[PDB]
């Protein structure tokens, strides 16, 4: 006698939001904001380098921590908190800029600049850089006066990059802990280290003076860098306090650097990384880490945003 | 919803309708039955899936580090970076909030209209043989056995066959 | 609007309807009256308020100074800051423009449908006793005193009582 | 005989915009973009510090303008245009960075570094810093040669922060207006002021030479700063042109700095601030000041955007 | 679409309707004709144009260079600039993608409803003289010459004139 | 007997996208993302300056490339790749900042600072700056010792801006290729160039040393700049290695600088520019160049986004 038209319903629908109403119940909804972690670096498919004890900038100068990686090749570069760019205390000028370049470098291929030093000591070392007792950076040369207080003969060096990609040159200025040891290592009188090329144009003067005892030393080493163009030619004029380089660095290809505190995993595949692991999701948004890198869901403040996949629920 | 079906004339939904999203419920001589309409159920499902495919979106845009977690960058450049990211997080938090609330509003209204459509379609089939009960049902003014009900459900019901009789029961 | 009610069959609105948003206007033996429907009026109001509560939004996000008004910052970092802010102002100016135009479009269509719904509901009540005038009114083919009108307005009108008579006035 | 269905309408509806049409009339609309000001700083609920004559950076070095605030405590820090970080002419290196730190510092608690100076003058002063006639910065010591032209004995000072939060250290380099007065104050021969710690690593040389007469003086004072870590130790090596500090600064808690030219008001409650007062609104957007700070409505270009709260208006 | 007209009861569209967007097609004694409805065609066109005018938008906001193409800026400030621009390109790429998909969804539904409206309007005119075929046509239960069809199309059709006769053909 | 309601349709509709479906066919659609170029700089209505061989920063110092533009006036400034800010090798300190100022300057009006030099040579020149043989920058003076090795008398110069807009002052530090030629030009002993005013406060020391042979020279010229306020007064103290200015620059009005490699066109009107020409469009979005400048459509990743202007197409 009668026929009816109807729609399904449930006893326990889920609440979602609309333009018009808050918490209106629907049949079925799905999550749109991701919160699910993976406490490892999903590295499957990518050639990964875990720097560990080694600081990223240290792969260019080569302290003992980084002997492992003096010429690394990577798709995925991982920095660790215990990493140090240094054995003998010192900073890098424009450190974070250089850090950002190396993260995408793909790795570094080194090449000898071929400097020859006459009339001076060349084999400077320190108890801070330990291999078999005292040593120094593996890529640098601690140019020293031939003996104590002996004058440092004003020298000039040169190096022309002949490759198709530009060359990362890195040198250092040694600041002594006193005027006493400064002359003891480079002779008396003022010192100057000027550096020239096409692009670059600057100069440097050491600053002897007492400091805190960082790693047993009072002195510091100011590491500076520049990018040398194809066909261009660096020029190092100096007469002391100069930490000469032996090798210039070249960028291999393309990579992506992250900073994490969780173990690697060559079994899971990943694309979005952060300090706490990998975010593998199909959802458009995430609420895990705003500083996530790679190809990631968009970071949003909300913990949850539910997209209805069913109709308005009207129970029986 | 904007179409008065769900939470409207159909006073409620059927928890017994597990076959599909929409369906028929008839009462005749042989008793009472309840069967779902595949065509309309699939129509609504296909449109919800269509929302899903487009919203499960992957950007090929890669973003790298401009911050540093282990050695804090210079204060001024760090504050600009922190300010920029914060202003953009605010934008995507807004976009996400609006996107979902908008799609949810559309999803409800959509399923609401698919029901109404179906109700209108059955109404066009019976023509003069039935009348609206006001609760989403049609009172058939002839006798409708289970095969008659089926003919309505599977869209093969002929109204001329029962026209004379149904109109007679004025 | 998308539902053909407002600015459609109902040729216009009633400036005399101060009681509520929607209402009835009848003409019978005892004369003519006009009374508003609370239920539908509240339905529309509740949905407009629902828009209000969600759009009167407060962010707990605090932004501080990266500029300086009294001592201008360095030119390059200042131009990046000015460029970033300008690009974001453009985004929120767009979002605000779109948000309002979209909600306004929805608000109009929403109230438009609430009227139509009500018109459909009265239509389901009278069943066979009346017919559409085409202007949003029903011509009742029986006699409808003020208590009869009230029974329609307060949803208690029984159509069987007048069915035989109303159908007789074919 | 007939019953009708209808909706209300007015004679004077308000125009709004939609996706489809411009200026379509509705019954009632509300404003969505705020333009209403409050010409005061609504400070109720917050502990406010109005620096006035005092410049924010001056609270660390302490010129006479800032004797008032050498150890301020604030939730809300207000800078004024007439503020000056200086009595004796000079700038701050990385000024705006330090300004940004102090705005959220919550205030500053000072602590003596305890330096002792033998064989030299210590009580340098100037007509620029006026208290009872000539004076100097309240937090700094103008180390001077014991008499005119007398050599400045090469000294070294040290200070270890032992608190759980890091310590803001501030020193200054005095640049004289001539080589004549430079030696007159620090003796002849070159001067150097090097500064060392863990993080920091740099050096400084004075630059005697004539300049404009700013505040009666030809000379300048280069104010530099650094952040000293817990357990770390600053070290000041010098032999002239050094403006030593007496006290190190420590950040109290959390605050928020603004720049305004309107009076305070501890009677009204506020959260969004700008130069012209306070923005107290529920509306999602504002069109007052793009550089507004605190918890504020989003800045938009438009002067007005009307959200319809009624139906389409069809008059009678 | 959300209104069941286009791709619904009207099984398809008419490639022969070049006169306008919507139209009538009748079959009577003198034969068969097809003529478009200007009023509804213009209504839909005006709303699509309204979308066009608002979306062909010009910002008076001028942006200048913060980059350099011939002499690359400093690496850190360049990476922040590149990061900021990339994050904003992502925002406008999203906004544009959503805007179009949303307007397209609205445009389809809009034209869908304008057709349905028109169908409802003709239905209100004929009242008791015709019945729904279920395919978007009305079966007239009297005789409708070309002038009769025209009277329906140009909204001047009087139903009382044919009421007695049309009802007689029950 | 029957009348039907219907809508138009076509055999070949165009595919667009919706919230619910991908590639649903409609009657007519229009493009929303612009890809159409114009391979020229549409300059009609604007006074345009094509710098060509001249580098933008060179208009202030005036190498031979820029004699053309020592006092240019522009609404639209165009930089070219072959542009050089230099004849004698050297950089500009804070170059891009100064570049950004000049792009909107509207042009530059120069004014003499009026320095007079006694006891020294003034007419220094070089084979690098060629006009009629060796010459120098048209706005600078290469102050030279009166003869070879003769001491450079410690001098001081001054200049007060008296105009209502601030004055761009530019000087240079000459770094010699050796200590031999340094004394040969400015006498023996160290050199210092300090610069003072109200805002500014710094100093400079030359850095003699060998470099690459850029443009025939081993030496370089460090160009520095500052902004001199109304009523303020620059002061130049020096005794060698100083490239004094003759004229200070003043900004005319307002302009907009671009970088392009396509010819100008005073026949077409334009507003959005990029390296490859002009984008003249009504569409809200573009997919040509993300770094486009002026009043431009918003840059989006997508190549095409179609906005439906017709109904859903259901063929016959
Ligand atoms: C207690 C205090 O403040 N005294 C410091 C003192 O720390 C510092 O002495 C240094 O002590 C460390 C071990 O703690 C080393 O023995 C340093 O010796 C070496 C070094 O290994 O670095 C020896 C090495 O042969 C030297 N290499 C060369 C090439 O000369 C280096 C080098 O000369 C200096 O490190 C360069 O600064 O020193 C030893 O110096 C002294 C340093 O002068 O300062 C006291 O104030
Ligand atoms: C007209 C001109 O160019 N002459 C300047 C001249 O301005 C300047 O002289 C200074 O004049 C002011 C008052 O206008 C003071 O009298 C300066 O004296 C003091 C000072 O108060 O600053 C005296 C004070 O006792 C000194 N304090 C110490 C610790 O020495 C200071 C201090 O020596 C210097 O200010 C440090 O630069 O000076 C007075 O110098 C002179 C300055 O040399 O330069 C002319 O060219
Ligand atoms: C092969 C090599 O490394 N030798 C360099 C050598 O290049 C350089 O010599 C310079 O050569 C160029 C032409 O190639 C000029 O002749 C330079 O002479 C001038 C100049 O024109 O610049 C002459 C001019 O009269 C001088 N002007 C003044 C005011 O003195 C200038 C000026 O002194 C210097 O350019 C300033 O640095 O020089 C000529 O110098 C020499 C430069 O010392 O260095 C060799 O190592
Ligand atoms: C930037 O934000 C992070 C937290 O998001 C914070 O740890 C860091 O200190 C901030 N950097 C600066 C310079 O304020
Ligand atoms: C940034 O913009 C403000 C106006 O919004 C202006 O006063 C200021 O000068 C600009 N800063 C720079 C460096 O252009
Ligand atoms: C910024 O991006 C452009 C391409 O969009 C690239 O050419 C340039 O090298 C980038 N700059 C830096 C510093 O990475």
């Amino acid at each position: 006698d009668k026929i009816c038209l109807g729609h399904h319903a449930v006893s326990n629908g889920t609440k979602v939001n609309t333009l018009t109403e808050r918490g209106v119940e629907v049949v079925n909804a799905t999550e749109t904001v991701e919160r699910t972690n993976i406490p490892r670096i999903c590295s499957k498919g990518k050639r990964t380098v875990d720097l560990g004890q080694c600081g990223l900038l240290g792969t260019i100068t080569g302290p003992p921590q980084c002997d492992q990686f003096l010429e690394f090749s990577a798709d995925l570069i991982i920095e660790r908190r215990e990493g140090s760019d240094v054995c003998y205390p010192g900073k890098f000028v424009n450190e974070e800029a250089l850090r950002q370049i190396l993260r995408e470098s793909g790795g570094i291929d080194k090449e000898a600049m071929g400097f020859t030093y006459s009339g001076i000591r060349t084999n400077g070392a320190t108890s801070s850089c330990r291999r078999s007792g005292s040593s120094f950076y593996a890529e640098m040369k601690w140019l020293l006066s031939n003996t104590d207080n002996a004058a440092f003969p004003q020298m000039t060096k040169s190096y022309k990059n002949t490759r198709k990609n530009p060359a990362l040159i890195v040198w250092g200025i040694h600041h002594s802990g006193s005027t006493a040891e400064q002359t003891k290592l480079y002779g008396s009188g003022n010192k100057l280290v000027t550096v020239g090329s096409s692009n670059y144009q600057q100069s440097f003067v050491p600053s002897p003076g007492a400091r805190t005892q960082v790693n047993g030393q009072s002195g510091r080493i100011d590491f500076h860098w520049l990018m040398l163009n194809p066909n261009d030619t660096v020029t190092f004029s100096f007469n002391g306090a100069f930490i000469a380089p032996d090798r210039a660095s070249f960028l291999r290809g393309k990579s992506m650097g992250i900073q994490s505190g969780v173990q690697v995993d060559a079994d899971c595949e990943g694309d979005c990384y952060y300090s706490g692991g990998t975010i593998i999701s199909n959802l458009p948004f995430q609420n895990i880490d705003s500083r996530a890198v790679g190809k990631c869901p968009r970071y949003v403040k909300q913990r949850s945003l539910l997209l209805a996949t069913g109709m308005k629920n009207v129970p029986e | 919803g904007l179409f008065g079906a769900i939470a409207g004339f159909i006073e409620n939904g059927w928890e017994g309708l597990i076959d599909g999203w929409y369906g028929f419920r008839h009462q005749n001589a042989q008793g009472e039955g309840t069967a779902a309409d595949y065509k309309s159920t699939q129509s609504a499902i296909d449109q919800i899936t269509g929302k899903l495919n487009r919203l499960i979106e992957k950007t090929n845009q890669q973003f790298e580090l401009i911050d540093n977690e282990f050695t804090e960058v210079e204060k001024q450049i760090g504050n600009v970076i922190n300010w920029t990211r914060d202003s953009i997080t605010e934008v995507w938090s807004y976009n996400a909030e609006l996107l979902v609330a908008m799609e949810n509003q559309h999803t409800i209204d959509l399923a609401d209209s698919e029901m109404d459509k179906l109700y209108e379609r059955v109404k066009r089939q019976l023509r003069e043989n039935a009348e609206e009960d006001g609760t989403g049902c049609f009172e058939i003014f002839h006798k409708c056995d289970d095969d008659c009900m089926a003919s309505i459900r599977n869209n093969t019901y002929d109204h001329s066959k029962y026209r004379e009789e149904a109109m007679q029961n004025r």
